[PDB]
């Protein structure tokens, strides 16, 4: 008989769905074939970016105060750390503002 | 450094919180004047991530009628 | 409609409070005519590729997916606004 | 009513219950689940598309866990790519030991 | 006795104070909805738009005229000035790519 | 009826901000002043102190204060707790050096 | 007149709430407030010996800003502002 | 009891009480001497290192190591754990002054 | 020709057994897994700030050998003093 | 194999006579040091990125087609040398 079926996140130990990872690098046109191991290796480094970004979104939120997570945090954020700036160079987040970071020329004497 | 927070700070003149918004800005100043306290000044909002609102509230409250 | 009321429509406080948000404390007097024009041919351009994706959709109406699409084959990835 | 519908595809759960395991008593909106949403997309997009590249100029057709560590690589910058190839191989070693 | 009236930049700093801590929208969304109405009436006939796609195009536009305003900002603090001049959005665009 | 109560967490958070966004003080001058005087009554008789040196005295309280609840809330939050403890200062002064 | 009990208690509540918000803290337990009195009363007893200290080697009977800030220099604290 | 079945965090006990009566050192000095060289390799080549500076170079890191995980365990009694972790050891240097 | 010099097996060369000896030497019961990377990444780095100020003092001392007085000098100047090897 | 006789490679004439083929008449002093930095730079990104192409290709010499690909993958499609 089948016995029992584990799900994948459960025997990889991560919050991504492998499932759907695989069903998108298959009918996605990428390749003809999909390894194992690939699928796993996707979900791990998007859940860890996901975590990196969550935290940093803390970060500005309790930076700004307020009770969610919302576009102007994530622009903080991103504009805060070096390697998301970096990252996402030609992302414009909507709802959001900038940051005040200016030079020190234009002053009231 | 000083002229910097203070643009981003904006004010007329170089206040000691220029100063030390400009002093923790700068890695290398603060390596310096690590055991450096600026009077007339306070600090930056430097914040992790826990002590946040958003307790989605969770159940947690008991009889509301 | 079909008016030059239009350039005119991005009001000179308008484009004086983008460029306070920016970074810009005074404005000259020529700024404004130069960014309506910039803005222009932006909206223009966006709107023909928008065009053009929704003949090759076989449609007739624009839709914000679509505006995503001409934004991101143009090279400014937008989010919240669709997914 | 009608005759059906069909229904889309989204990672809010996936998202939500990464934001509850790093961060206790904590919540997200609607705005900030689909700007994450979207980069999520996209960054799988642009991995999918650097690892057919690399599998189409390597004379091969399988693209497998060191074609998406290379894509990785060249997409990640330095100490974040690393933590990503690190949490990827300590997956990959947790799969081969369990299934 | 002393200028009672409020110096100039001051006031304009304020304001870039108030709108760089704030998250709301400057354009209308009316007269831009009919401008990119305008727009499309030279390319197709009976063309219609949705308010969530007028409302990221208002946005896109909006972070982009940011984005050149801080340039041409940056180019008139660094030719030492105070003002923008439409010789440095010319030399912004030209060195970012978008004219020649 | 309701005269309007008051809660904590957000409150609190506000109240952070307004004083990490301002320079002013929180520790009154007068009542340090009875303090420190009392304090160098069991050294010297007969003394007098500056309103200078009393007032770096209270700024230097102040700023050892600030950082030892910022270490105090640190520990709290490593510790998966959201309050400060008094064995969390024990430890934090354990571990700073200051327990002898 | 004065009352040395009445000292410890001069550092009220709400003063060490608001340092502790301007620190960094949100809730402030119960017992916080007696452990803060007693570690500042601890320093300030310390700095005030040191400034004692300096100024009967000085041959004076006034403690001033200049002898607090080499108190503070010397225990491992540099002030500025209030001196030179 | 049975010779073919420990039980696991007694013999730690053990081996803790009789390593903290010796005063010998833990780390050895070949490996040791070779990372002194490896990293002085790259500030100033042709360096020769003493007999008696590589000693107390060991001895300093084995005492702040002690020292740090001294610090490591104090701290991670604190969370009502009973084992170290790595989130720990940046706190404790973090609170110590070190990292900053 | 006959050349053989030192690689990167020198992080790895502070073993497991010796850190989890030293830690029980300090005080800890159980050891964690990565707890052996960030003490070996500690103790570079401050290897590598010793060794770095020793250098500086051998060149300000115009020789090419560092000293166990110059390491004290550094110990004491870093705020760490020692005794026992030098005086 | 000197770490320090690579940076100065780039000789002042030779940055003097890129600058001359640009549209630059005059140069200044401290151009030469910057113009080497950026260079330095450049090259690093370019090398690194043509070693991990090398490494994923199961390779120990980079190739031209290799160089091509990782200056188009940065955004510079050059002609001529491969195809």
């Amino acid at each position: 008989a089948r016995a029992k079926a584990k799900t994948r996140s459960s025997r990889a130990g991560l919050q991504f769905p492998v499932g759907r990872v695989h069903r998108l690098l298959r009918k996605g046109n990428y390749s003809e074939r999909v390894g194992a191991g690939a699928p796993v290796y996707l979900a791990a480094v998007l859940e860890y970016l996901t975590a990196e970004i969550l935290e940093l979104a803390g970060n500005a939120a309790r930076d700004n105060k307020k009770t969610r997570i919302i576009p102007r945090h994530l622009q903080l954020a991103i504009r805060n750390d070096e390697e998301l700036n970096k990252l996402l160079g030609r992302v414009t987040i909507a709802q959001g503002g900038v940051l005040p970071n200016i030079q020190a020329v234009l002053l009231p004497k | 450094l000083a002229g910097n927070a203070a643009r981003d700070n904006k004010k007329t003149r170089i206040i000691p919180r220029h100063l030390q918004l400009a002093i923790r800005n700068d890695e290398e100043l603060n390596k310096l004047l690590g055991r450096v306290t600026i009077a007339q000044g306070g600090v930056l909002p430097n914040i992790q991530a826990v002590l946040l609102p958003k307790k989605t509230e969770s159940h947690h409250k008991a009889k509301g009628k | 409609k079909v008016l030059r009321d239009n350039i005119q429509g991005i009001t000179k406080p308008a484009i004086r409070r983008l460029a306070r948000r920016g970074g810009v404390k005074r404005i000259s007097g020529l700024i404004y005519e130069e960014t309506r024009g910039v803005l222009k041919v932006f909206l223009e351009n966006v709107i023909r590729d928008a065009v053009t994706y929704t003949e090759h959709a076989k449609r007739k109406t624009v839709t914000a997916m679509d505006v995503v699409y001409a934004l991101k084959r143009q090279g400014r990835t937008l989010y919240g606004f669709g997914g | 009513k009608k005759r059906k519908r069909s229904r889309k595809e989204s990672y809010s759960v996936y998202v939500y219950k990464v934001l509850k395991q790093v961060h206790p008593d904590t919540g997200i909106s609607s705005k900030a689940m689909g700007i994450m949403n979207s980069f999520v997309n996209d960054i799988f997009e642009r991995i999918a598309g650097e690892a057919s590249r690399l599998a189409h100029y390597n004379k091969r057709s399988t693209i497998t866990s060191r074609e998406i560590q290379t894509a990785v690589r060249l997409l990640l910058p330095g100490e974040l790519a690393k933590h990503a190839v690190s949490e990827g191989t300590k997956a990959v070693t947790k799969y081969t030991s369990a299934k | 006795k002393k200028p009672h009236r409020y110096r100039p930049g001051t006031v304009a700093l304020r304001e870039i104070r108030r709108y760089q801590k704030s998250t709301e929208l400057l354009i209308r969304k009316l007269p831009f909805q009919r401008l990119v109405r305008e727009i499309a009436q030279d390319f197709k006939t009976d063309l219609r738009f949705q308010s969530s796609a007028v409302m990221a195009l208002q946005e896109a536009c909006e972070a982009y005229l940011v984005g050149l305003f801080e340039d041409t900002n940056l180019c008139a603090i660094h030719a030492k000035r105070v003002t923008i001049m439409p010789k440095d959005i010319q030399l912004a665009r030209r060195i970012r790519g978008e004219r020649a």
